[PDB]
RNA sequence: UGACUGCUGAUCAGCAGUCACAUUGCCCAAGUCUCUU
RNA sequence: GAGACUUGGGCAAUGUGACUGCUGAUCAGCAGUCA
């Protein structure tokens, strides 16, 4: 792959 | 400070519950349960002040870790008035004794420490369970199974059930692990193990709401996508690590210890080879988990740790391994950072560019973590942040700490707000990112967090319990939750309001985390329901179930005296004992276990043993348990190991290794039993051998009361009684010349003087005496002429003549001297004699009746001189005169007269142009006027010498002044003449120099007779009545003014017919201390006495104890030959008062025999020693007693006594108030001070003189006389002959030709040793180093070297005494110490190539010997004699020392031992005997 | 349909072994500093 | 000799995770035999 997949610029701190 | 610490309601309820009965408190963390424990401790203060023996109890407080213990100790110290103790294993409690233990327990009302230490100190009966009031434990959830908390709780049942102390536990989480299913069984287990119910708050309206100020956090979970593919760099690095690991096993190093799995079933790898594998396997995990940047950071840590290990590598092989590891690590780092630097240029914001590339080169988990960090703190004030980070691996803490540092520095906003820090468990990681020891740190990370110096705190699973930290408002977890207890603790860290609890999970593993977190929550809810809704049960003190929970273990063995050994503590106890075995560095301090297969199980043990396992223990060879201990047939291998260790420990205690309290004993405890066995005589002096304070006065000297020999005590002749007189002859021993006739002719005159005693005298030796003009030898008549005093007046006149001799004719007199009339010590007499009828010699009666008082040389003027009768030459021939007109002091012997010379005649010399008459008138005629006779005879005269101690041997011709002195010629009528016979004066000038030597030859002969009679050899024709004394010997060795030659002492040892009589002079030599400065000294026998005493003590200890280790035997042996012990065992024998130490100057340091102090003065002196010690020579010299009282009355006048007492009392406050005078006035009162060193020296001198003549065997009887080696009365002959023929036991009853396997090619050893062993057990036992597990049929070398040292030392000392007869003893001791040096032994061992055949398994010492032998070969087996090699290996000299004793014990022939010792010492002995 | 075997999978419990990780403790001994022979 | 801290080694203890071996139970199916 030679690189890391850039994760989404945004994500949710979901409440359990 | 307690008023502001006012308790809350729930705390009161909890304390009230825990006081009534034992229980386990359960509240969420931060509720103040430790404060509850403080109050509980306060509730038992009713008996904390009373001492233990009076019924006082001490509080006990114990915690699982040292940090929690320290924090709670500080808290209780500040919050209580009790003196808080501290009892931990990190403060050095290992080597405590009962003293400080008892005083610490007495002084500290509350005790704090770890678990194992408290277990040890309660098992060893320092304090009983009945001696405590309340015991408080914390974090009880660790205390299950075999944890020390459970073991401590077990002791409550085994002890007195009544009056049992209260116990309560502290915990916030009650169950540890993922087995939380069916919480009821674990709740019951914890409530029964600690014999107490679990309690919790039960009404949310008033308790839970109030305590919930420790508010629960808010759960937050962030998901990240999985890793879709792996990179090229990771797999390339792993491929390199593959061949790295391959070469690691390919890399061959020295022998290493053997490690196997915990069940002893699989073969493991050495720890030093597996640490690198563990490090690289953690690095690979870091790479695969946290990203390539994390690996770039962590390879630096690998560099750091590998560099530290390479610096600290003991052996070159370890250094090579760590160097290869460092090279591979550096290659990995370069290859990894190449990729980073190939893309750290994507944009022009330099440091923000670094931030962006870190974001790019980070795994989705760490990427999400970084985004959470950025968006969480909102770039607020740095003091507004309180966050914690938990990761599993220890190295992950430092890795993510470095990543956070770099990223924060790379952030524009977070740079000014965030500062990271990392800590790990107690196995701390090197915090530096560069070379070791950057700086001396002084502030702990926990202290940084508490002080507010940091807001982020990276940590492993070390930060859940114990550490007191402020309530964080953020918690982040980077790795999935593993255990329920860790979850509860980590979520309990976030205690303040609005706290953030964040945990990270992967996408497709999100649901598993969801289910596990709800199971944890449901388990907590079920625990709460169980506690709240349970039946109203009591404390549950059900003994049946309590016992039913415990019996599964082996029954705890308690011995007598109340001590107890826990089977679960058996491994620790046994290993602690085994480490105490003496070693080099390692010495195999671990017991080698071995499990047995089923065939052995049903071969040895019962029919039941097919399934149950059996394990065998092999104790190290340096332990007397040479056999093996078999384990009980047990269910599983772990309990089988426990049983084996427990039984081995019980056997070891049965053999006395473990003490009364199950702790292994050391030299301090070993010598305690032997104290009253060999050192009982110290008790009569009060002190003891174990009393180290008794050595505080080692260097000081001691005083003694001297006494004359029995031949002199009460030897005064009495009127009308049989009295014997001994004629003294002073034979010249030189060629007479013109400078010697004046004394040569007079001394050989038939007239002489005799010493007269009522008692009889034994035959005495011939003395050497050195006059300044010739050599003199003096003899005493064997047959004493006997006369009986028929007239008391004759005896009186003899007595005043004897007094006048010392008073005037030698001027050996003081004004305080008084004629000793009484018959007492030294009260003999000196009598002049003249020829009688035929060979018979009688009294020179006219001589004594004429010279009662010395004539006075009156100065006569010519007016007076002209009316006295004219001089007539025969009246002056052979007389003594004095040149009064020139100097009224000099005596002057008239050797001849010049009847052909007149005063008118010309002077012979120095005024040859002029005459005697006018010469006298020139200088002396002014005061004397004219002279009567101008034409009469002249007299040529010679002067007497003024020397007084004729012991020194220097000689020479005084040609500068003798020619002028021998020509001295005087006028007859001018110089006053005493008309005294010059021969008699010329003989008595030497008299004190003879009397002093006889006064000690009598002692020597009387001691020799006693020693011979005790040995029962006095009946032999060479001794007893038929003994012929021999003349003394001059010591020219001193400077102070083919086949080996058989050794004489050993030659006479085997053959009793080679004995020779003991000489009186040889005893006198050992009597005369070197301080007295005689022609011969005692130091020559002292070294052999020391050698023989050490040899005999060593052999006696070896025969007495063949089981104890060499260390205690060596220290006891050194204690036996200690000079203080020799002092204490020689004082009883009454030897010191017989010695010769002081100088002999009669004018100032010697007391005349027949003259002493006044009787009343002596009575006063000896009545009050305190009053006597403050009297100096001047005080005695103050008076000048008249003739009557001093001579005839033999006392002092009453007014004279008054002047003595008044002067002494005045001097009590005079300038000399408090000064010491005993250093010079003791010689007049028969007292002397002798160094204890001299006492030990003379003890050894007597032993040496006995040994060198009577053989080794007889001297052992003399050691019995000195009660050193107490005789075993059952078998006394073992102290006589078996001392050199003993030392072995039944160990030789087992044998096989298998020994040749251990002795690989020992034929070369025989060839290069010369000796041919009859038994090979001795050689094998000598060659086995204690670090050797391969062999068990034999023993170690220690208990052979113990004897070999003594044997080699004794033979070397005997040889140097015999052959080296021309060199000083002061250098002889140095030569002996050089011949016994360990480096010389190592050189001898390696020269003959004895290093090959040593049996040892220890890599470091093996490499030491390897680096030694090559250097020695480079020296060509010729050590400069010491060579500055790396380090001498003690073992090389040790094995030679052991082989010496093995060779001796093989044949018991000391001659063979001397032969082999000489064969191995020939070149070194020849070199050293030439130069020390 | 029952009895029973053979095959095989799944769930669950228990024991034992291997490998790795985490925390806690004792012991021996070394280094330097200070007290100090 | 002692106190502070660091270095170094050995053993014991708690818990999780992974793989294997074995026993017991439960569920299910197939194939084969009898009733
Ligand atoms: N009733 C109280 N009175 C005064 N201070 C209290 C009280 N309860 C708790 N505290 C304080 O709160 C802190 C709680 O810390 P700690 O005792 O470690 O909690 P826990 O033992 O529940 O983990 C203590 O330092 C204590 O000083
Ligand atoms: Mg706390």
């Amino acid at each position: 792959i030679d690189r890391y997949e850039q994760v989404s610029k945004d994500f949710e701190f979901i409440k359990i | 400070e307690d008023v502001e610490i006012k308790p809350r309601g729930y705390q009161l309820r909890l304390v009230d519950h825990l006081t009534k009965s034992n229980g386990i408190v359960y509240l969420p963390t931060g509720s103040g349960k430790t404060f509850v424990a403080i109050l509980v401790l306060k509730r038992f203060s009713q008996d904390f002040d009373k001492p233990i023996e009076s019924g006082g109890k001490r509080a006990l407080f114990m915690c699982n870790t040292v940090e929690l213990a320290r924090q709670q100790a500080m808290a209780v110290r500040r919050c209580t008035n009790f003196k808080v103790g501290f009892y931990v294993g990190e403060q050095g409690v290992d080597d405590w004794t009962r003293g400080m233990w008892s005083d610490e327990i007495k002084k500290n009302q509350v005790l704090v420490g770890t678990a194992q230490v408290f277990l040890d100190m309660v098992t060893q009966t320092y304090v009983a369970l009945s001696s405590l009031s309340v015991v408080i434990i914390d974090e009880c959830h660790h205390g299950t199974g075999h944890h020390p908390f459970r073991e401590f709780m077990r002791l409550f049942t085994i002890a007195n059930q009544t009056k049992l102390p209260r116990v309560v536990g502290l915990t916030g989480v009650l169950i540890k692990g993922n087995e939380i299913t069916n919480v009821a069984t674990k709740l019951k287990e914890l409530e029964i193990t600690y014999r107490g119910n679990i309690i919790t708050v039960s009404d949310t309206k008033e308790m839970e709401n109030v305590m919930l100020y420790a508010t629960k956090p808010t759960e937050v979970m962030v998901s990240f996508p999985h890793q879709e593919q792996v990179l090229t760099v990771t797999r390339l690095i792993s491929a390199e690590i593959e061949k790295f690991y391959v070469s690691l096993d390919l890399m061959n190093i020295g022998v290493q210890p053997i490690r196997r799995s915990k069940s002893l079933q699989c073969l493991r790898d050495p720890s030093k080879k597996s640490f690198v594998k563990q490090l690289f396997n953690d690095f690979l995990y870091q790479m695969k988990e946290y990203g390539i940047y994390a690996a770039s950071i962590a390879i630096i840590s690998l560099i750091v740790e590998f560099d530290i290990k390479r610096r600290q590598a003991e052996t070159l092989s370890v250094k090579l391994m760590h160097r290869t590891a460092l090279t591979l690590c550096e290659k990995i780092r370069h290859l990894l950072v190449q990729k980073l630097q190939d893309m750290t240029y994507d944009d022009d914001d330099d440091n923000v560019n670094t931030e962006e590339v870190i974001m790019n080169f980070s795994t989705p988990k760490v990427q999400r973590f970084l985004m959470s960090l950025k968006v969480s703190f909102a770039d607020k004030d740095p003091k507004d942040i309180c966050c914690l980070v938990f990761v599993e691996r220890r190295y992950t803490c430092k890795c993510i700490y470095g990543l956070l540092l770099n990223y924060i520095q790379s952030t524009p906003e977070l740079r000014n707000v965030l500062t990271p820090q990392f800590m790990v468990g107690r196995n701390n990681i090197s915090p530096d990112f560069e070379s070791v020891l950057e700086r001396k740190w002084q502030k702990s990370a926990i202290q940084q967090f508490r002080d507010g110096n940091a807001n982020l705190m990276i940590c492993s699973s070390v930060l859940e319990e114990g550490i007191d930290v402020q309530a964080c408002n953020h918690v982040f977890i980077l790795d999935p939750v593993k255990t329920f207890n860790m979850y509860v603790q980590s979520k309990g860290r976030a205690r303040t309001t609005e706290a953030k609890f964040v945990l990270f999970t992967a996408d497709k593993e999100r649901e598993k985390t969801i289910q596990q977190i709800y199971q944890y929550r449901k388990a907590h809810n079920d625990i709460a329901e169980y506690l709240k809704d349970r039946v109203l049960e009591k404390t549950e003190p059900e003994l049946y179930e309590i016992k039913g929970h415990f019996q599964d273990d082996i029954d705890p063995f308690t011995n007598e005296n109340g001590a107890v050994l826990l089977p679960n503590n058996a491994l620790a106890i046994l290993h602690r004992y085994c480490q105490t075995i003496p070693t080099d560095a390692f010495g195999f301090v671990i017991p080698w276990f071995h499990v047995l297969q089923e065939d052995e199980r049903d071969r040895i043990f019962g029919v039941s043993a097919k399934g149950k396992h059996v394990i065998s223990i092999n104790m190290p060879v340096n332990c007397m348990l040479r056999d093996t201990i078999y384990s009980d047939p047990m269910d599983n291998v772990k309990t089988a190991k426990i049983s084996a260790a427990f039984k081995a420990c019980k056997v070891l205690y049965s053999l006395g290794e473990l003490n009364e309290r199950f702790v292994p004993k050391t030299l301090k405890e070993r010598v305690a039993s032997i104290a009253d066995v060999h050192f009982e005589h110290w008790n009569k002096y009060g002190d003891s051998v174990t009393a180290t304070v008794n050595k505080a006065d080692k260097s000081k000297d001691r005083t003694y009361k001297t006494e004359c020999p029995l031949e002199f005590y009460d030897a005064l002749p009495r009127v009308g009684e049989i009295c014997y007189a001994y004629e003294i002859f002073l034979e010249p021993q030189f060629e007479s010349c013109e400078y010697t006739e004046h004394m040569y002719l007079n001394l050989q005159t038939p007239r002489n003087y005799a010493i007269l005693l009522r008692n009889k005298l034994p035959r005495l030796a011939e003395m050497p005496l050195f006059s300044n003009q010739g050599k003199l030898h003096v003899r005493v008549a064997n047959a004493p002429l006997e006369v009986i005093i028929q007239n008391s007046e004759q005896l009186e006149l003899l007595h005043q003549f004897h007094g006048m001799v010392f008073r005037d004719i030698l001027k050996i007199w003081h004004p305080f001297f008084v004629l000793d009339r009484r018959s007492k010590e030294n009260s003999y007499l000196v009598v002049p004699l003249i020829l009688g009828a035929g060979e018979q010699k009688c009294f020179d009666w006219e001589l004594m009746t004429n010279f009662r008082r010395l004539p006075q040389s009156h100065g006569s003027n010519v007016q007076q001189r002209e009316q006295q009768p004219a001089p007539r030459p025969e009246d002056f021939e052979g007389k003594i005169v004095t040149q009064w007109y020139a100097n009224y002091d000099k005596p002057m012997l008239v050797t001849k007269v010049h009847r052909e010379l007149t005063p008118l005649s010309y002077m012979e010399k120095n005024q040859q142009d002029k005459t005697y008459y006018e010469f006298t008138m020139s200088k002396y005629g002014n005061r004397i006027g004219d002279v009567v006779h101008k034409d009469k005879f002249m007299i040529e005269v010679r002067d007497l010498t003024e020397q007084l101690t004729f012991y020194v041997h220097n000689r020479g011709k005084f040609n500068a002044k003798s020619k002028a002195k021998m020509k001295v010629i005087l006028i007859p009528e001018l110089c006053f003449n005493f008309n005294f016979p010059g021969d008699l004066w010329l003989k008595l000038i030497f008299l004190p120099s003879i009397l002093n030597r006889m006064y000690f030859l009598l002692h020597a002969e009387a001691l020799r007779k006693r020693f011979n009679t005790y040995l029962n050899l006095h009946l032999l024709p060479f001794n007893g009545t038929d003994y012929m004394p021999r003349p003394l010997e001059i010591d020219y060795s001193l400077k102070r003014n083919g086949k080996v030659k058989p050794l004489l002492i050993l030659q006479k040892t085997v053959s009793k017919e080679h004995i020779t009589p003991a000489e009186q002079g040889e005893f006198l030599a050992a009597i005369t201390a070197s301080s007295a400065a005689d022609v011969f000294d005692m130091e020559r026998l002292e070294i052999l006495g020391n050698s023989f005493l050490k040899l005999s003590a060593t052999l006696y200890l070896a025969s007495k104890y063949s089981d104890w280790n060499e260390g205690t035997l060596t220290e006891v042996k050194s204690k036996l030959v200690s000079n203080r012990n020799l002092l204490f065992c020689l004082i009883d024998a009454d030897i010191p008062k017989t010695l010769n130490t002081i100088q002999f100057t009669p004018r100032y340091t010697w007391l005349p025999p027949g003259i002493s102090l006044p009787h009343n003065v002596l009575a006063l002196w000896r009545e009050n020693p305190e009053f006597a010690k403050i009297i100096g020579p001047h005080n005695l010299r103050d008076l000048a007693l008249g003739d009557e009282e001093s001579l005839v009355k033999g006392n002092c006048s009453d007014i004279n006594y008054n002047r003595f007492v008044e002067g002494c009392r005045a001097n009590g406050q005079s300038f000399y108030a408090g000064a010491d005078f005993s250093s010079e006035v003791n010689f007049c009162v028969g007292l002397v001070t002798i160094p204890n060193k001299v006492i030990a020296d003379t003890l050894e001198a007597l032993l040496g003189v006995i040994v060198k003549n009577y053989g080794l065997q007889h001297a052992f009887k003399m050691l019995e006389y000195f009660k050193i080696c107490r005789a075993d009365i059952d078998k006394p002959l073992t102290q006589l002959l078996n001392l050199e023929l003993g030392g072995k036991k039944m160990r030789a009853n087992v044998n096989t030709t298998e020994i040749d396997g251990f002795l690989i090619n020992h034929y070369y050893l025989e060839k290069n040793l010369g000796y041919t062993f009859k038994d090979r057990r001795y050689l094998l036992q000598a060659l086995t180093h204690p670090s050797y597990p391969t062999n068990r049929i034999t023993g170690s070398y220690q208990e052979l070297e113990f004897i070999g040292n003594a044997i080699l030392d004794f033979l070397i000392s005997a040889y140097i005494f015999e052959n080296n007869t021309k060199m000083n003893p002061g250098a002889l001791t140095d030569l002996r110490s050089a011949l016994v040096n360990n480096t010389t032994l190592a050189c001898i061992c390696v020269r003959h190539r004895l290093h090959f055949f040593i049996l040892a398994e220890n890599a470091k010492l093996s490499e030491i010997i390897s680096k030694f032998v090559n250097f020695q070969e480079s020296q060509g087996h010729r050590v400069t004699n010491m060579s500055t090699n790396v380090d001498v290996p003690k073992a090389l000299g040790d094995v030679l020392e052991a082989l010496i004793a093995a060779v001796y014990l093989d044949c018991r022939d000391l001659q063979r031992t001397w032969e082999v010792i000489f064969n191995l010492f020939e070149p070194e002995l020849q070199e050293f005997t030439r130069k020390v």
